[PDB]
């Protein structure tokens, strides 16, 4: 049968300081005993002074990462330009997850 | 299916359709409340077109809605059934979800709700009606009366009258109902009650009804004998020159 | 609209037509092996960026499409146009003839003559191209009715252009060439401006040839545009 | 495209009256004079098949139709409702009564069912009431022959003889006069064809008059034999050389 | 503006208007045709007109084939023409699908007038302003012609003819007949029953017809075809060295 | 496997209803009330699948309640169960049917007669003298078979439910925390609330 | 003559004009002025917003519309706020499925046919705005004018609103001047500035009174109010 | 379905002036049943009375109707009528009370006053029924959605006429006999022909079926209208 | 007399238009932006002495920050308010901070669009446009106290002061000689009722009129009839002696 997932390896690592964060990842990208690609980043400045990763199915990590950039540019045009902050992002990343459920 | 804009503003900002439902309401027979002390008396009255007709099986002009709450209106007979129905679900879905039974105020703001929406959806008209809603609120024993007409509008009247004549009525009212002392028991809010009406109706008659709220669910009707003891006991005392 | 007048006619089509006979002129021309597209394009202010608010539309890679009247209408029709064309190769795999494009055309234009909950098209359309055997000129009038033509014209010019065509027409039996019919469309635009010449405008030409094109839609840009300019002025003084 | 008259175009007037409906039997007055008459074994359908100019075949055209194998109807008024009106009721006699029951339904039922065609068409929003009224006749074991007549506004009536359309007052007068409860088909028969010569203004033979009978069973006209439980249908389509042969001795 | 003369309502005489105007509109092209019945055939003829110089003739006809063995001809406006030609082509082919055989002539007809008795009815759909004249030669009735109008009538001829000058045809044919006492042109050849329909046509319309004045379809056993300029001239020719 | 016992004696109908309610391992409640009052002479107990249980029951009596209100009026018993069998007859053919069984017991103030009403899952209605659901039936029905007498007293009804009860915690083998008792009667439905320690 | 037909859009009058049409290109005229004008490297708004009081906000006129295009509003604003939100999903999907920029020009032709849609459609009535699009993309700078007839056009520069036709004569006459404008965007806000002008009985364009927006080759759409739109004043 | 500036149902008012037209319905109310009479709209010699029905009809076994109105709007209302008693009956095992099944068809009429731009029915209705809770009732609905129960009841042409005599003679202890009587007396003389014959009639009785403890109902046959018209003086 | 959404001549929509007489004869509502908070005030405007009049709800709680006075065909708010509601406590869902007030305007003007018979959108599920104009009142971080004015035609503005309803005329002219950027809440308390009391058309007392703000420290509260009262004597005071 048709399996609609993959494991494409790869890990994050995020620490959060004083004044400052780092999110950090792996370069990278497998298919089983495969590399395919080197470097393939997984990490992302998302606008707003926010860093994200989606580690594990590449295609699913990537299809969050552009919903949450899409977030981002609606959330701005929706409410006056409003500087997101990261526990209002944090939030609407749950939304995003969750409304995949199942 | 048909959405045809019926309920919409003329020049000076007026809703026609809404405006002419009021008009069915003043045609209507009418329809009194009264809260006292620790009551809340309605009262209503019949039309004459024809006599030979069965009183058994002819609809009351009170409705229960549940057991603590009642509803009259005036206006419309038919379009009234339609508010009765759905006031009646409503109350049950309240006790279902919410473990308590609707407060009056809730009651009245449902049925005044929909109302509202039937004054702006396409190919309906408003309801040719106006209630009074009248009960206690569930482990409560301040009385509670309000009052609903076709726009959707709602609120709570220490005493209050709908339907033909009631001009008159209110009129009545204003002048005899003392905000410092509500008509302070069942037997004298009755009196004030049946007064307000008399002038109305004619003869108490096959036309006068009445019934009574108390707290805890407690709603009783009177019978044409025990109306005719506030008739008689009215007619002759208040009559002296 | 869905209302037939007691003469037989269709008085929501006939006044369509009244917003056509008040557009801008355009014309087609067929020739030999293709056929040749040619518009009048009023200059309301020096402020319109030249060249750059096209009229002329392709469908599919081989018909060309120009209209008068109502502008939106006729941008409306291109799209159904090309979802017609589209629907038409994806299931027959070739591309799709022009008569057979001209029914479909027919067919939609048609049913907005049909219903009272619609108003019919504002435009007359003319459109070809070369398909698997020969060019087809075709013009199509807001009540959905269509025919081949060796030439045609559609808006305020349309009499005078009508005029010169058939001269072409009566003085060419044995066919114009596509460099030719390029040189009288400028000509032809030139001489409908005349019955409508308060303001300034530019021309805009296109062709579809099996020798000059590939039986492709293509615009006539550059030194071919400009010979035609030339040619047409030229033939005014 | 989509339908955008969602409400009723027939309504009450101030004096009460349902205009178009009134408008649909004035339509059925200028129609071709059609009757139905009852026999005690029978009943007979009649009309006149008015030709327009005699290039037209006109027994291509079916003004008196087989709805079951033992009901027929014939019509007064607007010929292509009527049309449309049989092949909705022939339809309906299949989904609503056949597939449900196994048997054909009775007289009355499917006539019900036709009335209710006629009705929501008196009703639904964007329509106009058919201009037609039809008479059917029918048999059923259980209710044996009847003749019906449906009007526009849906309402139907069973009739013992009548006659619609055009020369509708003067030939209901004539069967008046003409109807006792004791007559045979043939009788019948004969008296439809006195009271249609009253109507029709030129040539009056077989191929002017359509005419059918609901009689007896007819095995040769069913088609296959071996099941003695059916002797076939009691609809029967009266030949042009049958109507002539009346004719002669009439 | 009264809505009796807009939509498809009754009016106090039990009148539809946009049917009668639906019919009006089946002149407006100021084209004639007739049809006749051969032996083994059937032949239609329409005048054609071509009055712009600029339009390409060949694309200018109101003879349509709308299957193997039926071919149809439209007295009414080209638009409405089309979408009755579109409908009765998607009719017929969908018939053959569902049922196994060729969609007969004269239910295809059936089929069409029920389609128009419902713009008839129903108020949101105007009448096709056109008459629709269907030909064959059916495989159990023979040579047909079934013609179907806006009102939603329609009935099968032994000929017939449309258009503007419909009764003066009609009359000439119905003499014809009359004379001859049978019911169809008795000749073998379709060729002939051509020449015998345009002859007709010269006569009732008081004209001569060049080879770019007409139309011919004929319709034989198990083909329908319409006629090039050529095959018409040679029908034209032999009518000339007798008549 | 939960204890939903019924008894009609002459005068009355005896609804008794396990208190235990246990999710895996552990018991969560000892005092749960297995029932729900349709009207003032109608009661319904319920056995069955931990969600659809209580919605069932409670969907049931507001439709009952709603009725009521509607034409100021009590259904009969024979009535309000054929309503709860049509409902679970609909639903066992649904997408996710209700897998809820019941007892419904009432007393039909216009006949005089007390009604026991047993109905499974699936619809399947029946009128008897005493009945139960689940596995408590597999020993309660052919201990009243032979005590069970058609014109007993409310008082010895108790007494048979009092068998009942005691045979069950011997012989079964979950710990169902006792039972509680309702009677339904011509005056209505009360509680023997006193039946565990008596 | 000019009676019962001006009913609806679904109706054509003898002379063959759609009035409800004309209607809603009338909310224009009645609106507030605003200026477009683009060279080579820039393309500028300027809109003058309108008060209801002296208490009151000058309602905002311009919408961002991507980081590459924007416009500016005259007529019904709820219209504007449809349309442009059509715009930002239309811009917004050439980004997410092609990873490209929607050019301006086809963002013309998008707002066109949903426009023209509501020009035959019944129950339905026309939008009753007018809207000024400028926008870089891969073929430079641009102005669009649109319609709500559906008629779009590229131009050098424009004006709608009321006495718009002076600022449209300024901007005529100024042509050469304003096109040549390149890598200097204070001179061309200017330009517009200055354009907007010759459009004002009214009074001296104040701090809350104007609105400034600008794109261009390395210059996201930006609107600029108050505060920073003094020093042009 | 809309208002007027008093505040009537045009379409409504204009459903009942078409039912003032209609041949006259009556219901009468007695102690021990229920009588329904109804007169046939100016009819003719050759109309088929045998197998003929158009005023009254049986709704269940309990209940039944006399229609003033258009035949085939009351047809459309009465099977649904019919189908509300057989879903009340599968879902309860118990007939439908009376009351209810007036107050859904009640209802649906209403529907068409309020929403949908559909013309109200046409039609009148007379429900003459039994059932445990109320005995004997005696119901009217009109386009309005308007119902009300009746001693005595009168619908379509002359209702003013046939209400003064059936107020004059109506008495609250009467026997069916009786109010077979009256029903047939008030119908004489309200009647728009020469005289009141027996095929001009339907008749219908429900009572307490003699002996039995059970309800009956009797549509009259043509013969025994034409029986019943004898003994009572007016042959 | 032919459509809903129709166009004048004018190019207004006479639904629309009319919708705004409707809101002419409403009750007065007034509306007042300080840096101490936002002051909402209502006429009650009872039709009988018989109305209990705190059952008169015209002042109602959005959300913690925001407040919102109506004035028209009240009964038509009633969705709008139940609107507004979901829209700010869905936002603090979707994101878990508070709706800016610009932001929860917006959506209740989207709302006021969607009236039409069932013309071209996605759809427009309304019949006409609402007879009832809003002051929506609050407070945010980024924009502070914050006070628009919501007509049924879609579009909203922001006002320092406003006055809407019958007396608006009167109180508009009021309001802008009284206002400057350095009005205190209780200065702005005594302003609001000083205007509505010249515009009443009785005497006003704490019955037939209702107060209520909004401060960031406290959110939105209704005045209670005694505190009113207090600020009506004392209005009565500081206008004797000037």
């Amino acid at each position: 049968q048709f399996n609609p997932y993959g494991d494409n390896g790869g890990t994050i690592l995020g620490i959060a300081g004083e004044d400052f964060a780092v999110l950090a990842g792996d370069t990278r990208n497998i298919t089983d005993y495969s590399i395919n690609s080197r470097y393939e980043p997984k990490v992302f400045d998302c606008g707003d002074n926010i860093v994200m990763s989606a580690n594990g199915f590449a295609a699913d990590g990537d299809a969050l990462v552009k919903r949450f950039k899409n977030s981002v540019k609606w959330y701005h045009f929706d409410h006056n330009d409003k500087k997101l902050s990261i526990n209002s992002a944090a939030r609407n990343i749950q939304h995003l997850l969750y409304g995949k459920r199942f | 299916g048909y959405d045809r804009a019926l309920s919409i503003f003329s020049p000076d900002g007026h809703i026609f359709q809404v405006e002419y439902a009021l008009e069915a309401v003043k045609r209507g027979t009418c329809a009194v409340g009264v809260k006292g002390k620790n009551c809340v008396v309605l009262g209503c009255e019949r039309r004459s077109t024809l006599k030979l007709q069965d009183t058994r099986i002819t609809p009351s002009k009170v409705s229960k809605i549940d057991s603590h709450v009642v509803l009259s209106f005036s206006g419309l007979n038919a379009d009234s059934r339609i508010l009765i129905e759905k006031a009646r679900v409503e109350a049950q879905s309240h006790r279902l979800t919410l473990e308590d039974p609707v407060t009056v105020e809730y009651l009245t703001r449902y049925v005044a709700g929909v109302q509202q929406r039937y004054t702006q959806s396409g190919g309906v008209r408003p309801f040719g009606v106006s209630t009074l809603i009248a009960g206690f609120d569930p482990r409560d024993d301040e009385p509670k009366l309000y009052q609903t007409e076709p726009s959707g509008i709602y609120s709570s009247w220490s005493a209050q009258t709908i339907g033909r004549n009631s001009k008159t009525v209110r009129e009545f009212l204003e002048k005899n109902y003392d905000r410092k002392e509500p008509p302070a028991t069942v037997e004298e809010c009755v009196k004030l009650t049946v007064r307000s009406l008399l002038e109305v109706v004619q003869t108490g008659a096959k036309n006068i009804e009445i019934t009574v709220v108390k707290p805890d669910s407690d709603i009783v009707a009177l019978s044409s004998e025990e109306i005719n003891q506030y008739v008689t006991q009215i007619e002759q005392e208040k009559q002296e020159q | 609209n869905s209302v037939f007048s007691p003469d037989g006619r269709n008085f929501q089509v006939e006044y369509a037509v009244k917003a056509v006979e008040n557009g801008t002129t355009s014309i087609g021309i067929k020739c030999n092996d293709g056929v040749v597209f040619a518009v009048e394009k009023l200059i309301t202010s020096k402020l319109l960026v030249p060249q750059k608010n096209v009229k002329i539309q392709v469908v599919d890679r081989h018909i060309g499409c120009v209209y008068s009247g109502l502008i939106p209408d006729g941008r409306h029709l291109v799209n159904r146009g090309r979802e017609e064309a589209a629907s038409f190769k994806k299931l027959y795999k070739t591309p799709i003839p022009i008569p057979a494009f001209a029914d479909r055309l027919g067919q939609y234009v048609q049913a907005h003559t049909l219903y009272n909950s619609v108003r019919p098209f504002g435009v007359s359309t003319i459109f070809g191209g070369v398909d698997k055997n020969g060019a087809h000129l075709y013009m199509l009038e807001p009540s959905g009715s269509y025919w081949g033509y060796k030439g045609a014209a559609t808006g305020k010019g349309r009499q005078s252009a009508k005029a010169e065509l058939e001269k072409l027409v009566d003085h060419h039996p044995e066919g114009l060439s596509a460099r030719e019919a390029v040189k009288q469309a400028a000509k032809i635009i030139y001489l409908a401006h005349e019955d409508n010449k308060e303001k300034d405008f530019e021309l805009e030409i296109s062709w579809c040839s099996l020798s000059e094109t590939n039986g492709l839609h293509k615009f006539v840009k550059g030194d071919l545009l400009q010979e035609a300019i030339d040619f047409a002025q030229k033939e005014i003084n | 495209m989509t339908d955008r008259y969602s409400f009723s175009l027939t309504t009450f007037s101030p004096s009460g009256k349902l205009g178009q409906i009134d408008y649909a039997l004035t339509a059925v007055k200028q129609g071709v004079t059609s009757l139905g008459i009852k026999a005690t074994n029978g009943v007979v359908i009649a009309t006149e098949k008015k030709s327009s100019s005699p290039l037209a075949m006109s027994e291509t055209l079916s003004k008196v139709s087989l709805l079951t194998p033992d009901i027929g109807a014939v019509y007064s008024g607007m010929g292509p409702d009527y049309r449309v009106l049989v092949d909705k009721s022939r339809k309906v006699a299949h989904t609503s009564y056949k597939r449900i029951y196994g048997e054909y339904p009775p007289t009355k039922l499917l006539v019900s069912e036709v009335a209710k065609i006629m009705q929501e068409a008196t009703q639904s929003g964007g329509v106009r009431p058919f201009g037609v009224s039809l008479l059917i006749a029918g048999h059923d074991e259980f209710n044996g022959f009847s003749l019906y007549q449906v009007d526009p506004s849906g309402s139907y009536f069973p009739w013992k003889a009548t006659a619609i359309g055009k020369g509708s007052v003067a030939a209901k007068t004539f069967l008046e006069k003409r109807w006792n409860d004791e007559l045979e088909l043939e009788d019948a028969i004969h008296i439809a064809l006195l009271t249609l010569k009253e109507s029709v203004e030129g040539e009056f033979n077989g191929d002017t008059i359509e005419l059918a009978i609901i009689g007896d069973e007819n095995p040769d006209l069913l088609g296959y034999t071996g099941i003695p439980t059916d002797k076939g249908p009691r609809f029967r389509k009266l030949t042009s050389q049958e109507i002539n042969d009346r004719l002669e001795a009439l | 503006a009264g809505y009796d003369r807009h939509i498809t309502i009754f009016s106090p005489e039990g009148r539809l208007y946009q049917v009668e105007y639906a019919f009006k509109a089946t002149n407006q092209t100021n084209i004639n045709s007739l049809a006749v019945r051969g032996k083994d055939c059937t032949v239609v003829i329409s005048q054609k007109k071509v009055p712009d110089k600029l339009l390409d003739p060949t694309t200018v006809s109101y003879i349509f084939c709308i299957s193997r063995t039926i071919g149809m001809v439209v007295n009414g406006p080209i638009p409405d023409a089309r979408n009755a030609a579109l409908r009765a082509k998607a009719e017929a082919a969908e018939f053959r699908y569902k049922y196994g055989y060729d969609m007969p002539c004269d239910v295809l007809a059936k089929r069409m007038a029920n389609l128009s008795q419902i713009y008839t009815q129903r108020a949101y759909m105007r009448p096709l302003g056109v008459i629709l004249t269907f030909v064959s030669v059916d495989e159990e009735l023979g040579p047909s012609i079934y013609k179907t109008d806006p009102a939603g009538y329609y009935v099968g001829y032994k000929a017939t003819a449309t258009g503007p000058k419909q009764q003066e045809i009609t009359t000439n044919l119905e003499n014809h007949f009359k004379k001859s006492k049978i019911d169809h042109i008795n000749e073998e050849s379709w060729e002939k029953v051509v020449e015998f329909a345009i002859t007709h046509m010269i006569d009732a319309l008081g004209t001569e017809f060049s080879k770019n004045d007409l139309e011919v379809g004929v319709a034989t056993k198990d083909k329908f075809f319409t006629l090039s300029a050529e095959n018409i001239e040679e029908r034209l020719v032999a009518i000339a060295e007798q008549d | 496997m939960d204890i939903i016992l019924g008894i009609r004696v002459q005068d009355s109908v005896i609804l008794a209803s396990s208190k235990a309610v246990t999710r895996g391992i552990s018991v969560l409640k000892d005092s749960d009330d297995k029932t729900r009052q349709l009207s003032p002479h109608t009661l319904m107990s319920f056995a069955g699948e931990a969600g659809d249980t209580v919605q069932f029951a409670e969907y049931i009596q507001a439709n009952i309640q709603l009725y009521s209100i509607r034409e100021d009026y009590e259904l009969s018993p024979q009535a309000v169960s054929s309503f709860v069998r049509q409902e679970l007859a609909k639903s066992i053919r649904s997408r996710r049917p209700y897998q809820v069984n019941v007892l419904i017991g009432g007393y039909d103030k216009k006949k005089n007669k007390p009604e026991l009403y047993q109905i499974d899952y699936l619809g399947t209605k029946v009128e008897l003298p005493y009945g139960a659901h689940g596995y408590s039936g597999f020993y309660t029905f052919s201990l009243l078979d032979h005590h069970y007498r058609p014109d007993m007293t409310t008082e010895e009804g108790l007494d048979l439910l009092k068998l009942c009860v005691q045979e069950l915690e011997k012989r079964m083998p979950m710990d169902f925390k006792g039972v509680i008792v309702k009677i339904v009667d011509k005056d209505g439905i009360r509680q023997v609330d006193d039946f565990q320690a008596q | 003559f000019r009676n019962n037909y001006d009913g609806d859009t679904v109706t054509f009058s003898p002379t063959g004009r759609l009035f409800q049409v004309e209607y809603a290109l009338e909310a224009i005229k009645q609106g507030s002025v605003t200026v477009g004008l683009r060279s080579n490297t820039h393309a500028v708004l300027v809109a003058l917003k309108r008060n209801a009081d002296e208490l009151s906000s000058y309602q905002k006129k311009i919408i961002k519309c991507d980081e590459h295009m924007g416009l500016s509003l005259a007529g019904l604003a709820p219209d504007a706020r449809v349309l442009s939100n059509y715009l930002r999903q239309q811009c917004n999907y050439s980004s997410l499925v092609f990873n490209r920029k929607l050019a301006v020009e086809r963002a013309g032709h998008l707002l066109c046919d949903k426009a023209q849609k509501n020009t035959q459609s019944y129950g339905g009535r026309p939008y009753g705005v007018g809207l000024l699009i400028i926008g870089y993309d891969k073929s430079g700078a641009h102005l669009l004018e649109f319609q709500p007839s559906g008629n779009v056009t590229e131009l050098y520069g424009t004006a709608i609103g009321a006495r718009s036709q002076g600022a449209k004569t300024y901007l005529e006459r100024t042509l050469d001047t304003f096109i040549k404008i390149d890598g200097n965007p204070d001179e061309l806000i200017k330009a517009g500035v200055e354009a907007i002008s010759q459009s004002l009985r009214d009074e001296s364009l104040t701090v809350d009174n104007l609105s400034i927006a600008i794109v261009g080759k390395d210059t996201p759409f930006t609107i600029y109010d108050g505060e920073a739109v003094a020093k042009y004043i | 379905t809309i208002f007027s500036p008093e505040g009537r149902l045009y379409q409504v008012e204009y459903a009942l002036e078409s039912i003032s037209h209609a041949g006259t319905a009556i219901g009468i109310m007695a102690s021990d049943g229920i009588v329904l009479a109804a007169e046939r709209k100016v009819t003719s010699t050759l109309l088929e009375q045998d197998t003929s029905t158009e005023k009254l009809y049986k709704l269940n076994d309990k209940i039944a109707v006399a229609v003033a109105g258009l035949t085939a709007d009351a047809e459309i209302l009465i099977n649904t009528a019919r189908i509300h008693a057989q879903n009340y009956l599968k879902t309860y095992n118990e007939d439908i009370p009376v009351e209810i099944l007036v107050r859904r068809l009640s209802d649906i009429k209403q529907g068409y006053t309020q929403h949908g731009g559909l013309r109200p029915f046409g039609v009148s209705f007379i429900y003459a029924g039994y059932d445990d809770r109320y005995g004997y009732q005696l119901y009217t609905s009109n386009p309005s959605g308007n119902y009300t129960g009746w001693k005595a009841i009168s619908v379509g042409a002359n209702t003013s006429a046939a209400q003064t005599l059936l107020q004059m003679d109506y008495k609250d202890d009467m026997k069916v006999d009786d109010a077979i009587e009256l029903a047939l007396k008030t119908l004489s003389k309200t009647t728009d022909s020469s005289a009141l014959t027996y095929d001009r009639l339907e008749f219908a009785t429900i009572r307490k079926g003699a002996n039995d403890g059970e309800v009956y109902q009797k549509i009259f046959k043509p013969q025994e209208i034409k029986d019943i018209l004898v003994k009572t003086g007016i042959t | 007399d032919r459509g809903v959404s129709t166009f004048s001549p004018e190019g207004r929509l006479f639904q629309v238009e009319y919708s705004l007489e409707a809101i002419k004869l409403g009750s007065t509502a007034i509306g007042i932006a300080t840096k101490e908070g936002v002051v909402l005030g209502v006429e009650k405007r009872a039709t009988s002495p018989l109305l209990e009049s705190d059952s008169i709800e015209k002042i109602v709680e959005i959300d913690r920050h925001i407040g919102c006075a109506m004035s028209g065909l009240t009964a038509d708010a009633r969705s709008m308010i139940e609107h507004a509601r979901t829209a700010a406590v869905t936002h603090n869902l979707y994101y878990d901070e508070d709706i800016n007030v610009e932001s929860l305007t917006q959506s209740v003007c989207d709302l006021a669009l969607r009236f039409g018979e069932g013309a071209s959108g996605e759809e427009r599920l309304m019949s006409r446009p609402f007879g009832v104009a809003l002051l929506i009142a609050g407070h945010d971080a980024d924009d502070g106290y914050q006070l628009f004015h919501a007509e049924p035609s879609g579009t909203f503005y922001r006002y320092n002061a406003k006055a809407i309803g019958s007396g608006s005329e009167g109180a508009q002219a009021e309001l802008l000689n009284e206002w400057h950027s350095s009005l205190t809440l209780k200065e702005a308390e005594l302003l609001v009722l000083k205007i509505l009391k010249q515009v009443m058309e009785e005497k006003l007392d704490e019955n037939n009129a209702q107060l209520s703000c909004i401060t960031k420290q406290d959110g939105f509260k209704i005045y209670d009839n005694e505190k009113t009262a207090e600020l009506i004597k004392e209005l009565k005071e500081k206008e004797a002696a000037e």
